[PDB]
RNA sequence: CUGACUGGGGCCUGUAGAGCACUGAUAGGGCUAGGGGGCCCACCAGCCUACCAAACCCUGUCAAACUCCGAAGGGUCCCAGGUGGAGCCUGGGAGUGAGGGCGCGAGCGAUAACGUCCGCGUCCGAGCGCGGGAACAACCGAGACCGCCAGCUAAGGCCCCCAAGUCUGGGCUAAGUGGUAAAGGAUGUGGCGCCGCGAAGACAGCCAGGAGGUGGCUUAGAAGCAGCCAUCCUUUAAAGAGUGCGUAAUAGCUCACUGGUCGAGUGGCGCCGCGCCGAAAAUGAUCGGGGCUUAAGCCCAGCGCCGAAGCUGCGGGUCUGGG
RNA sequence: CGCCUCCUAAAAGGUAACGGAGGCGCCCAAAGGUCCCCUCAGGCGGGACGGAAAUCCGCCGGAGAGCGCAAGGGUAGAAGG
RNA sequence: CGAUCAACGGAUAAAAGUUACCCCGGGGAUAACAGGCUGAUCUCCCCCGAGCGUCCACAGCGGCGGGGAGGUUUGGCACCUCGAUGUCGGCUCGUCGCAUCCUGGGGCUGAAGAAGGUCCCAAGGGUUGGGCUGUUCGCCCAUUAAAGCGGCACGCGAGCUG
RNA sequence: UCCCCCGUGCCCAUAGCGGCGUGGAACCACCCGUUCCCAUUCCGAACACGGAAGUGAAACGCGCCAGCGCCGAUGGUACUGGGCGGGCGACCGCCUGGGAGAGUAGGUCGGUGCGGGGGA
């Protein structure tokens, strides 16, 4: 799924969360956006199995906006292993997202049906998030 | 002005810094008064341990 | 964007900068030559001779020749001796050339 | 597993050593640095590791000229 | 049209209270003029939703003054989505450049076609007087397929309306949909 | 007098932040090389490609090893304060070189560990001396010379145990929440704000009817409740070639809808506070207990009071310095 | 297991981990000194062989090239040729 | 000038293994058992509902993902114990939890009845004998209403065995 | 003392790129040759010398333009010293001090010194 093709460092830190959603936090493409309301992960099985979930519910038109990606290298180690000897492996590629993030933005789409497949990509992503609409703020930005 | 310098709360588990600040000051143990007068130096350590000490400004 | 020319010019007289000595700027028109002397740190011309002013003819460089002495001449009546030649982006030959040697002709120190 | 990585060159103590306003004396350390970080000016030598340090005595004196870099300056007493 | 609002001069106090007291801390100016104001939160939700920057807004200045201005930029509490400071640009004269709405009149034909019509501006940019600023331009859409899209090189202008964009600029893209018919060869 | 510390000033920094100007990553477009395809097809090119796809452009992002920028802060020099179990220099003697918890900033780890490893601060260590926190080294208060049957206070408490208010005013909760956990769910409750219709009378209970040719892709022969291709006007409340049962057949029920009978809210939104479920481990339970419901819970506002070895008062001891 | 570069590393320095990355155990008698002279990469367009890219030319280029080798820093107003 | 004195501040100019035949000093500074913290893994449970289920998401189901609880698995850490905390298994004796296998009650059903499936309440009682194997475990034999899962130092050696 | 030019300088784009116009009195440049000085990894291109036929075409000088670029407010906020709490946690609130980058407004088609020459 969702991953970077190529990397100047395959494995990386971990960091903290802290703070607002720094860029995308505004209906910039679609109509309506699935904002993040609490700083956290998202892997890209998560964020590709919440897609699925959209286009599912929309099953006709519309397009979805995946406006983050899973880049940031997810790392653990071997299972049973004592701690050290190195950096634990790739377990795969997630995306760090933080309050204030639009993470999907669906458009061509009737209110209700985005409303809902946005609702129902809320309950496959690990976050509580807050489906929201584009407006003058949103056009103001 | 001179300031009243009223020592009201302990300085232990604070940073040894503040601590010399209360020292620069002469307080040296609680409900210690000592009126200063107000410079840019002595109300500079003043300030950096506002919250431990209280300040009256008095003549 | 610079040219041979320009970037040549800083480079020289940046090496002279660097010493601190007087410069010795030197301009060599098509049909005159000019010359002069300055404190950097002032940013101050302090003597000024040219072909131009001193109202010569003949050889062009032998002309230098004339206006080198003379401004070597004002030179020592200022007492400045010892001074840095800048060619600038000149080649130091012909004109140039004999133009520092009527300064040092001219009794001038470099 | 096994570990490439693990290994890195001792600290250098690069950078600046006397600040602007700052008498010293000459032939003293002043910028200890990779290439010219700052290029040396009045009275500031420069030693074949781009160290910059006093030709003389006096003050430090910091001065950029934005396109021109950033330069230093002993400017004596 | 126009949509009026008052306006309050903040004078020192911080916008910590004022928005705790639902006052839009804000600030209106020109190239002549700049002061700190503060609005009603709630109030200047309620005009902007209809008085987006496209719009004309007048401010009701305590003092009488109703300047004709524009809210050149807006400032977002990002935790909260929330408005948390406005820059009234004052329209005076000297005609400026804004964002006008776009309107995609009719329907792409590729839309008809089950296509997805995707707005790549949904505003313009443009400079135009301050004083005869149109809120509304139209679009051809009915021309269009599924793959299909405009550019600034075929919007049509009002007397007086200046692109302020690459006429190769697009504005909005016919793309094909989102199909479950596509999705069980991706299960 | 130089010290910690502080103020003034100078300057050095690339971190957080931010941003894409470089490096890469990157979402979607435009455009478009180019390659893939289709014809064209070779005699060579050419037309299309809703194929991929350079580069660039636009929109949107991303970064510890990216930076057009960039704080707060930190470092240093000087000036000023700063007399302190301060500072500096030289000698003597050390012990220590297993540290740990806590907070913050990081890495590892699983953003797990009373985990590990670092930086900054702190405390314990060595202060398991004291009050609180029930009990508890590092959490809150507070650095114990001593004695006193004196007082003011700290955190924290004031319904009994247990000292101080069943103290005052205002709210909210009904779960013993309080006195344990999430996602998620919910006519819980309270309070907001927004929209709908309300007497050319609302929701509301009622009531009376609510349809036709009947026909179409006409076939699983149901014009309508079955798979779909449909949805004309009209039966002068006007109710659909229907919304769900009988319909491989009608029915009849009902519904949207037509009047009136009542006659005042009704209805739906989003926000906030406090609650409910979600919520199952192993000897007997428990908020520390008792018990607690306009609280003895939670939030806000007040005053007062209690409260330590803190401080103050008195008396004494002892060390340093000054007489 | 020694040394170099970077991040870790919290805008001074330094700063740990069997943390994240790579390098070195030489080379140049010129790849050193000095004097003088020149400026690249790249792209376009045109140009026999000849290409994508040889060499040529004109046009735009601040450094994105190069600088013996890792990275970084430095750098054309040269350390590059 | 002779350094892979590279374990690179370089113990000799000169040096590899094994010990269950072992011994001494120490260490809970440090592992194996247990206990402890975490719950990665494990068990269980909920969220969404794709799709299935003549149809019908939700009788039974539950893709993709998500959120939990527990603390029985394997793990991680190494905190007490290395001047001793006896380690698997079986026997005896039990006590307890409920995430209930049967027995009690109930809901729904794709429940005609019977037998069922699932879920809810329910821990009073019961939950067999044997073959194999050191085994627990598991398979099998024959039954049963059933032939529960676990905790109790993977209970129990100053109770047995070995 | 003013204007123009020519050389230098400092500030380091608001100073640059671009387009436009303009300059020959002087200055300068281009230029006219290459015997000489000097030179081309070929070439008078550059370099260098002698000279002034011609030209301001280029270059350069100066003005105009904000197209690009660059600079950039004010506010606001992120962020943070310090002191407080909250949160199981990821993380979050408050008071106190500082305070961005981004954008916006807007601004810039340079300022200034020295010397020389020319003119007023």
């Amino acid at each position: 799924m969702l991953m970077p093709r190529r990397m100047k460092y395959r494995k990386q830190q971990r960091g903290r969360l802290k703070g607002a959603t720094k860029g995308g936090d505004y209906v910039a493409f679609g109509d309506y956006g699935l904002v993040a309301l609490e700083p956290a992960w998202i892997t890209a099985q998560q964020i590709e199995a919440a897609r699925v979930a959209m286009v599912r519910h929309f099953r006709r038109g519309g397009k979805i906006f995946i406006r983050i990606f899973p880049d940031k290298p997810y790392t653990k180690k071997p299972l049973e292993v004592r701690m050290g000897k190195g950096k634990g492996n790739v377990e795969g590629y997630v995306a760090v997202v933080k309050p204030g993030r639009v993470m999907f933005e669906v458009a061509g789409v009737t209110e209700e049906q985005a409303m809902e497949a946005l609702r129902i990509a809320g309950h496959k992503l690990p976050i509580k998030t807050k489906i929201v609409r584009r407006d003058a703020y949103d056009e103001a930005q | 002005p001179r300031l009243k310098v009223k020592l009201v709360k302990s300085p232990i588990g604070y940073p040894k810094d503040q601590k010399a600040a209360l020292k620069a000051l002469g307080l040296r143990r609680l409900q210690q008064e000592r009126v200063l007068e107000d410079t840019p130096a002595i109300r500079g350590n003043v300030e950096k341990v506002a919250h431990l000490v209280r300040v009256e400004v008095v003549e | 964007r610079l040219t041979a020319y320009e970037r040549r010019k800083f480079r020289v007289r940046n090496r002279i900068k660097r010493t601190g000595r007087l410069r010795l700027s030197v301009f060599r028109s098509l049909k005159h030559i000019y010359a002069q002397i300055i404190d950097d740190e002032k940013g101050v011309t302090l003597v000024s001779a040219s072909s131009l002013a001193l109202k010569l003819k003949g050889n062009k460089t032998e002309v230098a020749r004339q206006v080198g002495r003379a401004l070597a001449e004002k030179a020592l009546a200022l007492g400045i001796k010892q001074v840095a030649f800048d060619r600038g982006p000149y080649k130091y030959h012909g004109r140039v050339k004999a133009l520092a040697e009527g300064a040092r002709e001219g009794g001038l120190e470099f | 597993g096994s570990t490439r990585n693990g290994r890195d060159s001792q600290a250098k103590r690069l950078g600046v050593k006397r600040y602007e306003g700052q008498v010293v004396r000459a032939g003293n350390i002043l910028v200890r640095q990779r290439g010219t970080r700052f290029k040396p000016g009045k009275n500031v030598g420069m030693g074949r590791d781009f160290t910059l340090f006093a030709l003389v005595d006096g003050v430090v004196e910091f001065q950029d000229r934005g396109r021109l870099g950033r330069y230093v300056h002993v400017r004596p007493l | 049209m126009e949509y009026r609002l008052k306006a309050y001069y903040r004078e020192g106090e911080k916008p910590s209270a004022l928005r705790r007291a639902g006052k839009l801390p804000g600030v209106m100016y020109n190239r002549h003029l700049n002061r700190k104001v503060y609005v009603d939160l709630v109030e200047f939700d309620k005009v902007f939703r209809q008085a987006s920057i496209h719009h004309v807004i007048v401010l009701e200045l305590p003092d009488g003054q109703s300047l004709p201005t524009l809210v050149r930029q807006v400032n977002l509490d990002k935790r909260r989505r929330r408005p948390e400071h406005v820059d009234f640009f004052v329209l005076s004269d000297e005609p400026v450049e804004m964002y006008v709405p776009l309107r995609f009149v009719g329907t792409p034909a590729g839309v008809r076609a089950g296509g997805v019509l995707q707005e790549i501006h949904r505003d313009i940019l443009v400079k135009v007087s301050p004083r005869n600023i149109p809120e509304f331009i139209e679009v051809d859409v009915s021309g269009l397929e599924i793959g299909d899209s405009l550019h600034a090189s075929d919007l049509k202008l009002p007397p007086g309306v200046e692109l302020a964009v690459s006429p190769e600029e697009t504005i909005a893209a016919v793309v094909p949909p989102e199909d479950v018919e596509k999705l069980a060869e991706e299960a």
